[PDB]
């Protein structure tokens, strides 16, 4: 009954945070990732 | 019901778009004309606002197109301008 | 009012029958021989300009 | 899901039966649409109601002239299955100053420059 | 008098060893442990694999999708084996093994409490696949007979075909569909949004075109 | 509501069953039955 237990991680919000042709100021942080993309 | 009306070009409601509503609906006696209705005023009103957004989109077309046309041909005359530069001395002679 | 002309006008009811009865007429006449001449009398809309 | 349609556009392409069964020239294309609201927006998504919105179709039945471009285009292909769009075609020229009071409309899209109201 | 003609021969075709299908077992050899979704995707549309013709020139077409259990295939083997003729027939499976594991819960329980266990395990098969196939130096008629007595057994519609009547259908469908006179197609008003139609129908409905509903194949829909 | 695949034929929207039911196929009709003609 429910053997398995914990997968109940939320998400990490990580992607691109400028696209291509955003003005970005220096310091912005433009994506975030794991295991390089 | 008519939809034969349309293949006549006559508006299928015979309530709107005629000589049967856009005619004055009455006149004095003596024979001076009634003063307009006001069904009428608002549907001459909206008409000519309809009028001058036909007349309005036309004229912004034309004026890009010829803006279009201009652009271009300065374009192709400054490239022309830009080809004609050489002087050139080196394997002349 | 043609609810009031059939009550208490029937001769104009029966002249509106008769005229409603021939453009009947007038219009299979036309769907068999496509117009070719006259396109009939009773047809021929008045046109408004 | 249900998502937005993006269309192909082999569609929007017109065949020459089609050229002989409307009306339509494919060179000197018409320059204006006369749209008008023929379905209701309701039970249909909010991006159709937004697109109706911006188009200028909130009361049903009641023609709107827009220019055609794609721009326009595109926003007219995203709601093509409420509307009808018919060009609007010019007997005389457009309305000059003289005229902009007596005009009508006259289905079959005609915007008739000169509008009495007598028999031929 | 009337008129003789020359019967097929048949000096082309030699028949395998083991002629006879092969035994099908209920479970695979290594027991799968990790428990799978039901994808029900797997009996829906049209299929892709096992579609034409390799060696024999009968067979039995699948007409709607279904789930063959290990019941299938012991009706289907016992049949085709008591039926043909050894020396002149052989047929050939067109299905894997079942692999597809399916729980149930024990009997008279309440809801929750996680998955099943798995119980029997089952193979999908989409419509228009393949199912035995069957040679040899034999016409069609006989193995119409008992490959029709087969067919109608298994959990969907089915057929039995040649290379001949497969093709026959094929051609006839595709003829029926550039002969078809009214002007409104499946296709034309479900991929260019007709009527914002989109709104009833399903993303499956652009490729499967109004040919298919659930596991269901209407052959006459064009 | 049921899957999107079921046992029963699962009766359809009726939008769906109006698209289904005008899109059916119409076979070609010759001018004279060509027994008729000779
Ligand atoms: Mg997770
Ligand atoms: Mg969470
Ligand atoms: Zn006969």
């Amino acid at each position: 009954s429910s053997k398995n237990l914990g997968g109940k991680s939320s998400g990490r919000r990580q992607g691109i945070k400028k696209m291509e042709g955003h003005y970005v100021h220096a310091g912005n942080i433009i994506a975030t990732q794991r295991h390089f993309r | 019901g008519g939809q034969w009306r349309l293949q006549q070009g006559l508006a299928a409601n015979p309530s709107g778009y005629g000589p049967l509503t856009e005619l004055p609906d009455w006149s004095y006696a003596d024979g001076r004309p009634a003063p307009p209705m006001k069904g009428q005023l608002r549907r001459k009103a909206e008409r000519e606002t309809f009028a001058r957004r036909v007349v309005l989109l036309s004229q912004e077309m034309d004026a890009g197109l010829q803006a279009w046309q201009l652009r271009q041909q300065k374009l192709q005359e400054e490239q022309r301008k830009q080809e004609n530069a050489l002087k050139p001395k080196g394997a002349s002679l | 009012v043609l609810a009031d002309l059939a009550i208490y006008e029937p001769k104009t009811f029966k002249s509106l029958a008769a005229l409603a009865s021939r453009r009947r007429h007038e219009g299979f006449a036309a769907a068999l021989g496509d117009g070719k001449e006259p396109e009939g009398i009773f047809s021929r809309v008045v046109q408004y300009h | 899901k249900f998502t937005r349609s993006r269309i192909p556009e082999k569609v929007f392409q017109a065949s020459p039966e089609d050229h002989e069964k409307y009306g339509g020239d494919p060179q000197n294309p018409h320059k204006l649409h006369i749209v008008t609201r023929i379905k209701s927006t309701r039970r249909r998504p909010y991006w159709e109601k937004d697109i109706i919105k911006m188009l200028g179709l909130e009361k049903a039945h009641t023609p709107q002239v827009h220019k055609n471009i794609p721009s326009v285009n595109a926003k007219l292909k995203v709601v093509k299955h409420l509307i009808r769009i018919k060009p609007l075609k010019l007997p005389q020229g457009l309305p000059a100053e003289e005229n902009m009071s007596n005009t009508c409309l006259k289905s079959t899209g005609e915007l008739v420059v000169q509008w009495h109201l007598k028999p031929v | 008098v009337k008129t003789l003609l020359p019967v097929p021969s048949f000096e082309d075709v030699s028949i395998p060893e083991k002629p006879k299908l092969r035994f099908i077992e209920r479970a695979p050899l290594v027991p799968k442990v990790r428990r799978e979704p039901k994808n029900l995707s797997d009996i829906r549309g049209p299929s892709t694999e096992a579609t034409e013709f390799t060696e024999g020139n009968f067979a039995i077409l699948a007409l709607g999708g279904g789930y063959l259990h290990w019941g299938h295939f012991e009706m289907m083997r016992l049949t085709i084996n008591r039926s043909m003729d050894p020396k002149n027939m052989f047929a050939i499976w067109r299905v894997p093994a079942p692999f597809k594991p399916i729980t149930r819960k024990s009997v008279g329980h309440r809801m929750g409490g996680g998955k099943g266990a798995i119980d029997h395990y089952v193979t999908p098969v989409k419509a228009g696949r393949l199912v035995v196939e069957m040679g040899g130096r034999c016409e069609f008629e006989e193995v119409q007979g008992f490959l029709d007595q087969v067919a109608h057994k298994l959990p969907f519609a089915a057929k039995a075909v040649s290379r001949g009547t497969l093709e026959k259908m094929r051609k006839d469908q595709e003829e029926r569909e550039r002969n078809n006179q009214n002007p409104w197609t499946f296709e034309r008003i479900a991929t260019a949004n007709m009527l914002g139609i989109r709104k009833v129908l399903s993303p499956y409905d652009l490729t499967h075109k109004g040919k298919y509903w659930g596991k269901f194949y209407m052959p006459k829909r064009v | 509501g049921s899957k999107a695949v079921t046992r029963h034929r699962r009766v359809m929207h009726f939008q769906r069953q109006k698209l289904m039911a005008v899109t059916e196929y119409i076979p070609p009709k010759p001018a004279i039955h060509p027994s008729c003609l000779p």
